[PDB]
This record gives structure tokens, C-alpha cells and sequence, in this order.
């Protein structure tokens, strides 16, 4: 299963 | 050794266009989900045979997370624009790899998240999971965000929890796909060539995994530069092809010997020119 | 802008026999950026029914194709393939050897 | 962005001897883009007038400049060249050796 | 052997900002005019000593071509912005290289005309001086434009004409100056280190041009990757250094020698690591 | 003496 960012770069 | 990775690029368009995120998911090197914006209905989409196992709940968590990863590729796209000094409507790629390694025991082996801003390293997590390699300047203000908002804490427990415990039930609901292999068949190819001499091919062919290693030799002694090779090249039907050539003296070709090495075969191949 | 020029390899799935069915392929490595324009060509002519593989990347970030084509090799057909890329000024051939 | 790093070389014009005058250069080559920031630095601490050459470029493209200060080396002192530049995270120091 | 070069570079900057446009001339690779925008009162002025002998209309005609090359920079970046598929604001490099190099008879050996972007090469003039070579798809079509305009034609006349006329002025000006060689001054330096072997250093300091082979040779034979050596570098006043250094064994040193070959010197030089 | 380019790229 995939994985989520979060904060932006 | 085992492996699963998502592989995730953001291309922006011209002008207006809005852009494309693809994501592709591999376990142990074979593709096997795939996710592409630019799909008339936009889904993670199975890629191998063992994940319609998985319910439709499954896809629909995928798809919502990809949902989610392409705005923030959008956000992250226009944010590099601007560390690298514009404004938006240029042509960009975002790209990048996450994942887990296991051993034979299943045991994590390592943590893996890096990025590439145009096809070039932009910032890794590091194998400790906890601090960031910046490549330029402007990834160290990417750095330095990150290293405040303590983003790797979120990507170590992902990497280490979540990634190894899906990969060991995708291990498990494709036991019977991912444990085969596909033994190469060999043969030797003979090209007379100028000064009296003959290219001695030795071709493997119908193998998988893709990691193999040809070698030639002169009774008994392997062949260093001396000995030419094609880059391992996909058959199309899941299989594998790689050759590997010697130019010899014409009439002394039964003096060498090809050998080919994969983990699929009972023991080593060994051949020679056969002729007619 | 950043560019790598794509690597191509031209070859058949299957040892070729004249008369013989089997598949071309054209394997394009090693290029960004992603846009991509592959032709698979019999006797210097443009072949209507070609397979493309779906965007994807290898681990030094550059991305690669794989084009196919069904086809039946004779003494006298001539097969290729061409690419045409940003990083390149033309389009680039490649002829089908079938001893590579 | 397309990005070449500064190689750098930290020397003297003269053969060093301690507490007589002399001229340490910081020759920064093959960088891109042009835009670059210098430093000389005596024990670690940032020395006030140093002259920079003008923008040049050789051949190959990529960008130079000779930074340049007098100075009169002692037993005891270090000198040093920092260099900060878009294709380095961060700055680059490196030091003056004698042998070199 | 003589030449003489242009070396341009036009360098936008971030948002409204005007771009930034810089003309090198160099006489046998010696910096002899430059030109800045960025300064209070652009205009070329003199880099050699021999060039104060030209006229102030020489200043005024050289200024007036500047200004023009400024704006033609600015329209060429934008026209480039749109071929790798963008609108303007980028921070963006775009260079020149033009001249002719001479024979020791002052005959014309070759025109040159270079271009980069992104300090990579876009565009080159052929050694035909008829035909353009482009590095890339969108150099491809500044080439049709340049083919369908007649740009080479224009670029071979100045290339032949002017620019060897001026050479040749530039030259008979600057005799007593562009003639000169400075003799390198040769030294060894002794730096003991592990393993009973102690580091050979042999400097060349002082010499003008460039152009120098320093080599090594135990009792006649000289030495290959063994040998160490820094890249030519600016003494500041002119001249150049230039290091090479070879890793011996301590007390056998007296059977290497250094040799310095240079144009500026009567005859080649030879040197051993001299003792107290 | 510089050289004028004319045609634009």
C-alpha cells in the first residue's frame, strides 16, 4: 500500500 | 531478498494544462499496481494477477491517497519553481522512489525515500531514517522544512510499519507468482569476421529473475574487456535476454567455453561453438 | 533545459527463423524528459499496430519504453526503429540485426 | 536546474615564508551558473578587502573568478576559501595549504 | 599560432528585473576589452595597455554594437524560454563564442561561432562556416530559422574578414606586449611521509602563457599515472603555476628528475630534490 | 572589433 506526503516541499 | 517500491512522477504542462501524476507500485522488482491522472476514470488499477485478492475497499483507499498525492506534487512542483527563481507555465518533473527492503527472513533490511527534481537527486532520506541529504542549495530549504516540521518521523513509521507488513501479505497472496523463476536457455552464435577471426556469441534467453552473469573463457582462464555485452533487455513476455560476445581465432573456437550463472538453473550452464 | 539522450536496442523476442511469427522489440532507456515519440518501421515504412509499455523509471531516475510489434522476418524485409526526443537534433534509426 | 560544482584551488603567488608579504589566491573554476559568493578567511574569520577578477568563462562554458588578498603568513595563522553556490548545500570551505 | 575571441553572456534575472549582458575580447587568449551592462556608464573599455592607441570613435562604434548585441540577447532568451516550452521570469544563461585563430603566416586558419544555453551547447557554426550543427530539438529550429535567413553568410564574412583585419591591427599594436614569454623558475620540494616514501613536488612558477609539461623520470624513464599534478592556475600578476609531484622512497631520491618543458625558455629545464 | 548578430534565435 502507498504511502501519503504530508508537508509540501 | 525481497522489495517494494512506489515510483511516483508529477510532469506539469503548458501554459494552463494541469499536471500529470503517475504512480507505480512494484513488489520484488515486478510491477504490480499503477496509477495514472491521466486515465479517463483515475484509479490504482491491479498490475499483477495476485491483487484481484484485494477488495474493493482496497482500490478506493489507493486511489484516495493518489488523489491526495497529486495536489501535493502540484504544491511541491511550484514551490521548487520558485527556489530555482520563477514562476509557473514551464514543462517540470517531480519524481520519487519509497520503499522497504527484506531479507530471506523477512526482517527488514532498510528504509528507502529519496526525490529528483528534473531527472536529478533533490533531497534522500538517509539509511538512519531520521536525517536528510540535501543535493543543492535549493533542496537544503527543502531540508530545513522538513527538519522543522519533523516530516521523517512520518516516513520512518511508514517505511519501517506499514510498508514491510503490505509487503508481507502481498508475499503471501503471491507466493506461487513471486518464488518462480525462469531458467535462461543458452546457445553459442558463430560471426566469421576479418584478420581470421569469428565473434563467438553466447546468448541467454527466456530468463527470471533479470539478474544473470555470462562469462567466457580460454581453457579454464575468464575473459576480462576482451569480452562484449548487451545491456539486459526485457523479452516482452516477462522473461529476460543478455548476450555476451569473444573475437576469436577462426579454427580455434572449441578452445572456449561460455558459462552462464542464474539463480533459477539446477547448477551453471556450460557451453561451447557447436557446429552444424 | 536538462536532458539525457535515449539508449535503444532493437531485437526480437525469439531467435528469428524467416517465415517464422514472432515479436520486434524496440527498448528505449535512459532519457528525460518523459515525452517520448517511438516508430517501429518495416521497409523503411512506418508499421501501424505498435505496443507501447506505460511510463515508467529506473532507479537513476530516467525513464525508459518498451515498443512492440508482432512480425514474420523474411530473407528481404528490413526492420527499424525511431526515436525522436527532445535531447535529440533529428530522429534516430535503428536497423534490426538479427546476429544482436 | 542545470548546475556544474566550483572546483577550487587556495595557493599563494609566492613561495610562503613566515612574516614575509605575499598574495594568497582562491581560484574557483567550472561552476554554472554564474552567480557565485566568495570568502577569505584568516584564523577562521572573514577577511575584509579581498579583490574578485571579473566574469569570465572558458571554453567548455562554466564560469571562473580569481578571488584574491594580501597577506603576510605566520607560523600560527590559517587561511581559508568559501565558496557558496547554488549546486552545493552547503558552503565549501577549503583550507591553504603550504605544500600546495 | 594567434587568435582572437568574443566571449558573450547574457544572464536574466529574477521577475521584472532586465537581463544582464557581458562581452569578453581576448588577443591570444589575453583579455583585451570588456563590456558590462551592469556598470554605471556601460561601455567597452580598454584591458591591455595597447589598446589606449585606439581612437575614441574605436569606444563609441564598440559601445553602439554592444547595446544592440544587449537587446538581441533579450529577444533570443525569450525565444529559447518558449522552445523548451515556457513564458518569461526564469533566471536563464545564454553565450557566444566567436572568432578566428591564425598561423604563424597571420593566414586564417578557422572561424569559430559557439553558442550555449544553460552553459550547455545549443548551437555551432561549422569549420565550413556554411553549415550549422544543433545540440538539441529546439536548437534544431533556431538552425532552420539561421538556414532560411542566410545567417552563416553574414557570420563567414566577419569571421574572414573583419575579424583577421582587426587581429592583424591588434597584433602589429600589441608586438612588444603579446610577444613576450616569462621563463618558468623551477624548484623541488621534499615532504617525507608513510610508509618510508616521501611526496616529490616539482613547481614551475612565473611563466606566461600558459602552456607548460612538467614531467618526472626515474634514471630516463618517465613516469605516467604515478604522477600527481594540479591544474595551471593564475599567479594573479600574469603568470601561471603549475605543480607534479611523484611518492619515492626515502634516500633513493636523487635517481628522479624533474624536467620542464615551456616555449619562453632558451632550452628545457632539468632539476633533482636539492638538499640543505 | 565585436561582431552584430541579426537573426535572432
Amino acid at each position: 500500500a502507498s504511502n501519503e506526503n504530508i508537508e509540501t516541499m | 531478498p525481497h522489495s517494494m517500491r512506489y515510483f511516483e512522477t508529477a510532469v506539469s504542462r503548458p501554459g494552463l494544462e494541469e499536471p500529470r501524476y503517475i504512480s507505480v507500485g512494484y513488489v520484488d522488482n515486478k510491477e504490480f499496481v499503477r496509477f495514472d491522472s491521466d486515465a479517463e476514470n483515475p484509479r490504482y488499477e491491479p498490475r499483477a494477477p495476485w491483487m484481484e485478492q484485494e477488495g474493493p475497499e482496497y482500490w478506493e483507499r489507493e486511489t484516495q491517497k493518489a488523489k491526495g498525492q497529486e495536489q501535493w506534487f502540484r504544491v511541491s512542483l511550484r514551490n521548487l519553481l520558485g527556489y530555482y527563481n520563477q514562476s509557473a507555465g514551464g514543462s517540470h518533473t517531480l519524481q520519487q522512489m519509497s520503499g522497504c527492503d527484506l531479507g530471506s527472513d523477512w526482517r527488514l533490511l532498510r528504509g528507502y525515500l529519496q526525490f529528483a527534481y528534473e531527472g536529478r537527486d533533490y533531497i534522500a532520506l538517509n539509511e538512519d531514517l531520521k536525517t536528510w541529504t540535501a543535493a543543492d542549495m535549493a533542496a537544503q530549504i527543502t531540508r530545513r522544512k522538513w527538519e522543522q516540521s519533523g516530516a521523517a518521523e512520518a516516513y520512518k513509521a511508514y517505511l519501517e510499519g506499514e510498508c514491510v507488513e503490505w509487503l508481507h501479505r502481498y508475499l503471501k497472496n503471491g507466493n506461487a507468482t513471486l518464488l518462480r523463476t525462469d531458467s535462461p536457455k543458452a546457445h553459442v552464435t558463430h560471426h566469421p569476421r576479418s584478420k581470421g577471426e569469428v565473434t563467438l556469441r553466447c546468448w541467454a534467453l527466456g530468463f527470471y529473475p533479470a539478474d544473470i552473469t555470462l562469462t567466457w573463457q580460454l581453457n579454464g582462464e575468464e575473459l576480462t574487456q576482451d569480452m562484449e555485452l548487451v545491456e539486459t533487455r526485457p523479452a516482452g513476455d516477462g522473461t529476460f535476454q543478455k548476450w555476451a560476445s569473444v573475437v576469436v581465432p577462426l579454427g580455434k573456437e572449441q578452445n572456449y567455453t561460455c558459462r552462464v550463472y542464474h539463480e533459477g538453473l539446477p547448477e551453471p550452464l556450460t557451453l561451447r561453438w557447436e557446429p552444424p | 533545459m536538462i536532458q539525457k539522450t535515449p539508449q535503444i536496442q532493437v531485437y526480437s523476442r525469439h531467435p528469428p527463423e524467416n517465415g517464422k511469427p514472432n515479436i520486434l522489440n524496440c527498448y528505449v532507456t535512459q532519457f528525460h524528459p518523459p515525452h517520448i515519440e517511438i516508430q517501429m518501421l518495416k521497409n523503411g515504412k512506418k508499421i501501424p499496430k505498435v505496443e507501447m509499455s506505460d511510463m515508467s523509471f529506473s532507479k537513476d531516475w530516467s525513464f525508459y519504453i518498451l515498443a512492440h510489434t508482432e512480425f514474420t522476418p523474411t530473407e528481404t524485409d528490413t526492420y527499424a526503429c525511431r526515436v525522436k526526443h527532445a535531447s535529440m537534433a533529428e530522429p534516430k534509426t535503428v536497423y534490426w540485426d538479427r546476429d544482436m
